[PDB]
RNA sequence: UAGUCGGGUGAUUAGCCAGACUCUAACUUAUUGAACGUAUU
């Protein structure tokens, strides 16, 4: 129609797509370029011309919330608060919304997930229904993609409908354009606390193929990832790389060259091995010679894991014992995945799963980890030592520079690495009627952890329930009661401080300082 | 009972920390017991107050062009009533007093 | 577990002749047989360890071979066994000889 | 808290009379210049820097309708209910967070010197001054409770950190006394006390210096 | 919506609602108008519009119970920092009504096409209709187009 | 686990060390030992227990020494059988405690 | 900085130039009906 033509020529994606569907060249190319066009910035990072991210979320009578609005950052949003403030509820609400995009990229008219009629409606809500409303942004040609998930309480006669058609409309564009000519696709993932699980190599999923591209969407919003699928996929990649003959020739050529250098260096004991390898190389060359995309995929993931996970310097597959084993170099020692600590394993699992999905969904990017998507992480500090908490957000953002991360944390150490604008904070005595969340007043990035505790997390830097925590205060008061001189009572307490905290303690130094200052003040007073 | 940070698995006995933890400040426990800096080392702004102090010491305690720039950066990033700025202000004031003493002694 | 001579008597009089057990076993043997004295092997492992990045795969293979040689050396007279390569070959020939239309 | 000196009535308060008029009607921006002259950009009760701020009825408008457009009664307090909810000290906490209170059992910083009643320990806690009994003790104790001057962690933390920043300087000045004469030394103490006039928590800093 | 009586009836049904909310807004210096189901509030005072949505919900419940409800997804705050429009009319930062830059640029495009005889009859008719609307909303724009394109061209077009 | 097993049943067996996971990878002796000493009042100042496991290749079997655990547990069991006594609580709460709640409550088997 | 407003230029829905704005904070919509603008009468 002429109206659609005008809008499409003005840069509107939905109009361009409508014209493509009715006339089924020009319009197809508009749609495809909208999704694929982008440029490399000054830092060498690919940036899509049309970004995809969640702009805004509204919750009405959902769990603890009567009516709540949240504005999200395009890059990183961190939600903080005490236990039971609804931080996990917020990520759950978002994940269910994203399930509608995933379902419709997989299948025309696919069904996403639903709000629970048993648990998700606020218990004391007078209207007996809940709404989760979201708006997504996809470039200036599609500034608003509104979705609403709704549910009425069990029993209620009036039933409240969801509104999901805009999600389906956008997901249809991705699906249809991809079928004609391959495009990069968005990644959606939820990692909740369910990600901490015991590992089992023996349990294998015989349900779908792992090398099929759309397997990247399998259980993506279930909360655990599928680390088992990663391991299967990684072994698959290894077998294909080993079986490719030229890489084997190149690898064999490299091994022969390394062995020849050792023999030239005076180690005559390895000459027998060199001759065997030279024979193997000659045989391989003689066998019919023909870079595997599989080899590149493997390399990308290995680098991602090693860059993001601090204790891991290498990861590889061994088959020589007669069973396929993934091994890692962890803190300089070669170990199996089963030997890793729970903290290391759980974090490895997160990054491995995410990297796998991004590689599978972004085949046309030089660096597939620069693809688009939304990733939700609950309790990012889960099982991490404070040392790792100081690195985790920086590492993630550097490895996945165009993902929108929405995370929850209880860690001041994590907050010390994040700008105040990214932080959303519950009011301290909320009770679930607060209307909009806001950022803290203090700048957190680069700040001391003790300040973040007190100014942002509302916790004393010294435990108030411990008597010894008050001794210095009491000591000072005693000193001031006796005109600055150590009396019997002040001396006793001084000795208690010394005995408890030690001769080199900051507390004793403070006490000493108080004595010195007060003695000098008193001397001045006497002179006057 | 604490493991040494550099333990390559051959430590005979597990031992108590040297510092008393009960009733101690969190920042001290992090640094003395858990070997973690109070500010995140991988953030540039974490080093600015340290650098500012070094610049003050290098220029005989006077606020030079370079020290002023960094002071302004600290002020701009952390804010007017930040701990970091107050510490910087404190450093300026103490160094001015130390220098005044030094001049009186020289005369 | 590792395979041991008197496993040949396990479930021999009921539970024998099951396809899945064969396939698993056969793949296992293949992986082990893909690609020398213990002292010589010990010396080769030591030399390869000193060199160790491209030779790391070869070192792991040689360490496995050494461990197997030691195990065979340590293993008892009552459990004396043919090499996995030979075992594989005999079974393959048996299958091809016996089963109709498999060559 | 600091002892305040109330200078002169602004002209706008003359027009509005209680009963006829209500506090929504008056222009706040006419009133603030005289408060900012008095208080100097700092809160009446906690002495923090004013950013989010409101004009505060010392005796509230509900319980005391007569005292509404009366210049004695008004003060510049930290926090602002318009801009954000959840503020836990000073004016807002007096009304909402603290329960019942006698208005007579509170230090009014214009009428009285708070230095008589309050003491600021370098560990960051405000405590009643040494040697108070009965009514004077009750007033010191209630002023602390009702404005939440210790119980607000944000304030407690900030005031503590402000004082511990200067305590190297306090210890360094006083060591230099056997060195120096009374004429030169008393200048330097006066120079330090001049600085703190334009700082947050200036009473807490004063008690560290003097 | 398609029935000729429905406009009148709908406006009547909102009469009491409009009375109450208009009066309430006037007390706090808020301007209020309604265009069918579209409610608009504006003010020069900061931080007074935040209370309006809650007020609306209460009033709707009072007058209509659960029959008429706010679409909470469509509640939007704006200011001079951001784009502001009311019923498809842009309010510019000089406090004047505007068609918006994008629409103006599109109209200029069509005039340029017409100048070189590239507009088909359908597009020409479209252009003429849109210029009448432009003349109603932003007469100054027409003056500027006359200056840019020659009064002769524009008069010929509007014949 | 050895105390618990023997409080429940005479000659009950507790849990063993794993041959695959519990032995150090570069152990020269190719076995692992867990040696524990318990205290039960001045009458029984030392209750020593050792759990042992040898690697797969088995040059020599290293046996666990659990008799003191069994002996003490027997005292608790036998005396309790005659006359009810208070019994010790043993519990491990690892990170597996973090798991979803199943709403479906199993009706009272008893 | 970013986003927004938009006077100009530009075979013109682009790009470029100039100037400006900043309550935590626009996402441009719908007919044949109704109303408004223009045309026809
Ligand atoms: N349907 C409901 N009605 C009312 N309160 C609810 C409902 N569901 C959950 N809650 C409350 O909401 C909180 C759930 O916290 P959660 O979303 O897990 O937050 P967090 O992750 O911050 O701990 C608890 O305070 C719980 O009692
Ligand atoms: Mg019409
Ligand atoms: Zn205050």
């Amino acid at each position: 129609t002429k109206q659609y033509e005008r809008k499409a020529k003005g840069g509107n994606l939905l109009s361009a797509f409508e014209l493509y569907q009715r006339n089924s060249g020009e319009w197809f190319e508009m749609c495809r370029d909208y999704i694929q066009d982008g440029h490399v910035d000054e830092s060498g990072i690919f940036r899509p011309d049309n970004a995809f991210y969640l702009r805004r979320l509204t919750l009405k009578d959902f769990r603890r919330f009567s009516l709540l609005e949240i504005k999200l950052e395009e890059d990183l949003t961190v939600i903080i608060g005490n236990n039971g403030k609804g931080k996990t509820s917020i990520l759950y609400a978002i994940a269910k919304t994203l399930s509608w995009f995933v379902a419709n990229i997989l299948k025309e008219g696919g069904s996403g997930q639903r709000l629970s009629e048993m648990t998700d409606i606020k218990n004391d809500a007078e209207d007996r229904y809940s709404d989760v409303s979201s708006t997504f942004f996809f470039g200036k040609g599609l500034k608003s993609v509104p979705i609403r998930l709704s549910r009425s309480a069990l029993g209620t006669a009036e039933r409240r409908d969801s509104e999901v058609k805009p999600a389906k409309d956008l997901a249809d564009i991705w699906r249809v354009i991809n079928e004609v000519n391959t495009i990069n696709l968005p990644t959606f993932a939820l990692y909740n606390v369910e990600r901490s699980q015991p590992f089992n190599r023996n349990i294998k999923d015989n349900t779908g193929r792992r090398e099929e591209r759309f397997d990247a969407y399998s259980q993506t919003l279930g909360g655990a990832g599928r680390f088992d699928h990663f391991v299967e996929w990684y072994i698959y990649l290894h077998k294909r790389t080993v079986s490719d003959i030229s890489s084997s020739i190149k690898e064999l050529e490299q091994q022969v060259n390394d062995l020849q250098r050792t023999v030239d260096g005076g180690m005559v004991s390895v000459k027998s091995l060199l001759e065997q390898m030279k024979f193997k190389l000659s045989e391989a060359i003689e066998r019919n010679d023909a870079v595997l995309t599989e080899s590149v995929q493997k390399s990308i993931v290995e680098k991602a894991i090693c860059s993001v996970v601090p204790s891991i310097s290498n990861i590889w597959v061994e088959m020589i014992t007669g069973s396929d084993l993934v091994k890692v170099t962890n803190d300089g020692h070669d170990v199996t995945i089963d030997q890793l600590s729970d903290g290391q394993r759980v974090f490895l699992s997160l990054v491995a799963d995410l990297a796998r999905r991004m590689v599978m969904l972004n085949p046309l990017l030089e660096n597939p980890l620069e693809g688009r998507g939304i990733v939700l992480i609950d309790e990012i500090e889960l099982h991490l030592h404070p040392k790792w908490q100081q690195e985790v957000i920086l590492n993630l953002r550097s490895a996945f520079p165009n993902i929108q991360f929405i995370i929850t944390t209880h860690s001041p150490i994590v907050l010390s690495t994040i700008e105040k604008r990214c932080i959303r904070e519950f009011e301290p005595n909320d009770d679930g009627d607060q209307s909009f969340l806001d950022s803290p007043d203090m700048q957190t990035k680069g700040s001391e952890n003790a300040q973040i505790l007190e100014q942002v997390m509302n916790v004393h830097s010294t435990p108030p329930g411990i008597a010894e925590s008050h001794w210095l205060g009491n000591f000072e008061l005693l000193l001031l009661d006796n005109s600055g001189e150590l009396d019997n009572h002040s001396q006793v307490l001084y000795d208690q401080i010394k005995a408890h905290f030690g001769i080199d303690s900051i507390e004793l130094k403070k006490a000493d300082s108080l004595i010195r200052i007060n003695k000098m003040k008193n001397k001045l007073n006497k002179i006057r | 009972r604490e493991f040494e940070p550099n333990d390559d698995g051959d430590q005979s006995f597990l031992d108590s920390p040297d510092m008393q933890t009960k009733g101690s400040e969190n920042a001290q426990i992090l640094e003395q017991v858990m070997n973690v800096h109070s500010t995140p080392p991988g953030i540039a702004e974490s080093h600015w107050l340290g650098n500012f102090e070094l610049l003050l010491l290098d220029n005989s305690g006077e606020l030079d062009n370079h020290s002023q720039v960094l002071y302004d950066q600290i002020k701009a990033h952390f804010g007017i009533d930040s701990i970091e700025l107050k510490k910087a202000d404190s450093l300026i004031r103490i160094n001015k007093m130390k220098n005044k003493l030094n001049k009186i002694r020289a005369e | 577990r590792r395979e041991e001579r008197f496993d040949a008597y396990s479930q021999t009089l009921g539970g024998a002749g099951r396809f899945d057990h064969f396939v698993e076993w056969y793949i296992y043997l293949h992986k082990r047989t893909v690609s020398s004295s213990i002292k010589e092997l010990e010396q080769q492992v030591n030399d390869l360890q000193r060199t160790v990045v491209s030779v790391k795969s070869l070192l792991e293979q040689m360490k496995f071979k050494l461990s197997e040689a030691i195990e065979r050396n340590d293993a008892a007279v009552s459990s004396r066994v043919l090499t996995e390569s030979v075992q594989k070959s005999i079974v393959e020939k048996a299958i091809c000889s016996v089963v109709p239309s498999i060559s | 808290m600091r002892e305040l000196a109330r200078l002169e009535r602004p002209e706008i308060l003359d027009q509005y009379i209680a009963g006829q008029n209500d506090w929504m009607e008056i222009d706040q921006s006419a009133v603030w210049p005289k408060l900012t002259e008095m208080q100097g950009g700092f809160c009446a009760y906690c002495e923090c820097r004013l950013n989010r701020c409101h004009i505060e009825h010392f005796r509230p408008r509900g319980k005391f309708p007569a005292l509404t457009f009366i210049w004695n009664n008004l003060f510049g307090s930290c926090g602002d209910s318009r801009k954000s909810g959840g503020w836990s000290r000073c004016g807002i906490y007096k009304d909402n967070g603290a329960g019942a209170y006698n208005a007579d059992d509170l230090i009014k910083p214009d009428e009285e010197n708070p230095d008589d009643y309050l003491l600021f320990l370098t560990t960051g806690e405000v405590v009643p001054a040494i040697g108070l009994t009965g009514r004077a003790l009750k007033k010191a104790q209630e002023t602390i409770r009702v404005f939440n001057l210790n119980g607000d962690i944000k304030l407690f933390g900030s005031r503590r950190t402000a004082v511990q920043a200067i305590m190297p300087n306090v210890e360094y000045l006083y060591t230099l006394l056997e060195e120096f004469d009374e004429d030169d030394w008393n200048e330097m103490l006066r120079d330090e006390l001049e600085k703190i006039e334009s700082d947050e928590y200036k009473t807490a800093l004063k008690h560290a210096w003097t | 919506v398609g029935a000729p009586s429905s406009p009148v009836i709908s406006n009547f049904c909102m009469y009491e609602f409009d009375n109450r909310i208009h009066a309430a807004c006037k007390k706090v210096e808020i301007t209020y108008t309604r265009y069918a189901d579209d409610l608009t509030f504006s003010s020069n005072i900061p931080d007074v519009l935040k209370a309006v949505p809650s007020t609306l919900e209460v009033l709707l419940k009072d007058l209509f119970g659960s029959a008429l409800r706010l679409n909470h997804s469509k509640t939007v705050f704006s200011s001079k920092a951001h784009n502001r429009h009311v019923t498809g009319i842009t309010i510019n930062n000089e406090e004047t009504l505007s068609l918006g830059r994008d629409r103006k640029r599109f109209i200029k495009h069509l005039i340029n096409q017409y100048k070189y005889g590239l507009l088909d009859n359908e597009d020409k008719a479209y252009l003429i209709g849109l210029l009448a609307f432009a003349s109603h909303i932003e007469p100054s724009f027409i003056t500027r187009m006359n200056e840019k394109y020659s009064l002769e061209l524009m008069e010929r077009l509007r014949g």
